[PDB]
């Protein structure tokens, strides 16, 4: 802002005509001076690093995991590089960490059992290395729900929706009223997943569901003997039972 | 895709002889007396029935 | 698991193989495409002899 | 030979038959666009500025 | 018959209907002018816009 007759007050950018004018006046102040944007074995350094992220798309192309979510787990990556602070560490871990992070902060947490499945670190140290880049890069996480998990595994079991729905209102209604304050939330979604099959057609053997979803065969029977004593009432208002909550087999 | 409502050249008004042109065909006519028996005498408005594909009843398939 | 391959349209291997007029309007395709060409990032790509 | 305005290839044509449809077509057009993040605080949205 | 005139035109004319296409270059796509328009940064030669 300035003319020789006053200080400028506003000068507008005609991208059209490309022009600078100052309308209060009458002078152009500025002529054909705004651009108008419109519409290996050399690499040293971030060459292990490059690495690691081929080694992170492979992690995630295990998964088949869309782009967005890598995007900033090569991200959170490079953060992590850069303050080198857990510099002394295995990149493996930190990769596969970082993964675990990105899906939580995409509100799709895929389990250490399978993030584990795509990699050669233990679930200790992944633990670990997240726990330092909690520290690292000082930002917060969120809680996992059951839900979340309900769409692949019931998926997986090619369970329809509405068993798959249920399962989930069964699993929502447990939860609200804590009846199973110990067990882990997958083992507890999938003793309602089991439940839920139970109460459909579509049943399926503990150990079937136990091998999907990873958790001990008795840790469903336990989790199901916590959630069997209101199989009745934690079922949704709109289900149409294959077998009575009565005729629910115990174990 | 529509009949048109009028002859390009005459100005005749063509668009609603469609249905009793497909009447006429239907039982035992030939094309030259369906034609006559409308009084299309005119070979620029015989053109117009004579060569038109009906488009709409293909777009009609397509649930909205 | 290997990979992916993509699939020529129409093909014994496609989701359109061997459906009639009533099918395959009713997935909004047109039952006079003759097919022959892949799919590839949105675009429609066809290979020159 | 009418007025020599259709000479060396070109045409005449009645003005009052393209008023009643003759050749008369229609024009489409697509555009793309897409929010991305390319970085932190590069991050893109679609709001009214 | 001569449409401004009314008399007969001495010559006979020959006419019939034929099959005519439209094809794809409309004069509204390659009509453009410039008049001191934008210029580039680094040699100060026309840019386009
Ligand atoms: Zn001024
Ligand atoms: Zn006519």
């Amino acid at each position: 802002v300035t003319c020789p007759n006053h200080p400028d007050a506003i000068l507008v950018e005609d991208y059209r005509a490309g022009d600078m004018i100052c309308p209060e006046c009458g002078l152009v102040v500025g002529d054909r001076v705004i651009d108008v944007g419109s519409e290996r074995t050399m690499s040293s350094s971030d060459r292990a690093m490059m690495n690691a992220f081929k080694e992170i798309t492979t992690m995630a192309d295990r998964i088949n995991l869309p782009r967005n979510i890598v995007d900033r787990t090569n991200n959170l990556f490079k953060q992590v590089y850069e303050q080198k602070s857990l510099k002394g560490r295995a990149n493996d871990a930190i990769a596969s960490a970082c993964l675990y992070i990105a899906c939580r902060q995409e509100g799709v947490p895929r389990t250490f059992k399978e993030i584990c499945a795509v990699s050669r670190i233990s679930k200790k140290e992944i633990g670990r290395c997240f726990k330092l880049i909690l520290k690292a890069l000082e930002t917060s996480v969120d809680l996992i729900t059951t839900g979340d998990f309900m769409s692949r595994f019931c998926s997986n079991l090619c369970l329809p929706k509405q068993v798959q729905m249920a399962a989930t209102h069964i699993a929502r209604k447990a939860v609200e009223l804590d009846l199973v304050p110990g067990r882990s939330p997958i083992s507890v979604a999938a003793a309602a997943i089991y439940m839920a099959s139970q109460a459909s057609a579509e049943k399926r053997t503990q150990k079937e569901i136990g091998d999907i979803a990873g958790v001990a065969d008795v840790t469903i029977r336990q989790s199901y003997r916590l959630i069997y004593p209101r199989a009745p009432d934690l079922f949704p208002t709109d289900f149409k039972f294959d077998t009575p909550v009565d005729k629910l087999p115990q174990l | 895709m529509i009949i048109p409502v009028r002859c390009f050249t005459c100005g005749k008004i063509v668009g609603n002889k469609w249905e009793a042109y497909l009447g006429l065909l239907q039982a035992e006519y030939t094309e030259g007396d369906a034609l006559d028996a409308l009084g299309l005498k005119r070979y620029c408005c015989r053109r117009m029935l004579l060569a038109h594909v009906d488009l709409i009843e293909k777009l009609l398939n397509y649930a909205p | 698991f290997i990979g992916k391959i993509p699939i020529m349209l129409r093909s014994t291997y496609c989701l359109l193989n061997g459906l009639t007029d009533r099918d395959l309007c009713e997935l909004n395709e047109c039952p006079l495409d003759p097919g022959g060409y892949f799919i590839i990032n949105g675009s429609e790509k066809v290979l020159i002899a | 030979s009418y007025t020599g305005y259709n000479q060396e290839d070109s045409v005449i044509m009645n003005r009052s038959a393209v008023d009643r449809g003759f050749f008369r077509s229609v024009f489409y057009r697509s555009y793309k666009e897409q929010e991305s993040k390319k970085g932190f605080d590069q991050e893109e949205v679609f709001e009214k500025p | 018959y001569n449409g401004f005139t009314g008399r007969k035109i001495t010559s006979q004319i020959f006419i019939g209907p034929t099959y005519y296409q439209r094809l794809k270059h409309m004069v509204d796509d390659k009509i453009h002018s410039r008049a001191r328009g934008p210029i580039q940064i680094l040699n100060r030669q026309p840019m386009e816009g």
